[PDB]
């Protein structure tokens, strides 16, 4: 992740999913 | 050259596969050892130049 998401163009919002958090909780 | 734009460098490879322009330059500037942030961040001044 390098940056804001206004800068991009055609970004689409979208959920990036992180394989740490689950195992955290 | 039509072929380069809307193919990029794959369809000398093979079959040509569609890939938007944009991204089919940061595919070379990774060549060049540039990330892609860098392309998309100064894309509009990239184009200018
Ligand atoms: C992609 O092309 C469509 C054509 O309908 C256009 O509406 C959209 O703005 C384009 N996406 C850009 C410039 O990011
Ligand atoms: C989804 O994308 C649109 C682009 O027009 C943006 O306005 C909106 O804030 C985005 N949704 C978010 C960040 O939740």
């Amino acid at each position: 992740v390098s940056g804001n998401c206004d800068v991009v163009i055609g970004i689409v919002n979208n959920t990036v999913y992180d394989p740490l958090q689950p195992e955290l909780d | 050259l039509a072929g380069t734009i809307t193919s990029g460098w794959t369809f000398g490879a093979g079959a040509a596969l569609q890939i938007p322009f944009a991204m089919q330059m940061a595919y070379r500037f990774n060549g060049i050892g540039v990330t892609q942030n860098v392309l998309y961040e100064n894309q509009k001044l990239i184009a200018n130049q």
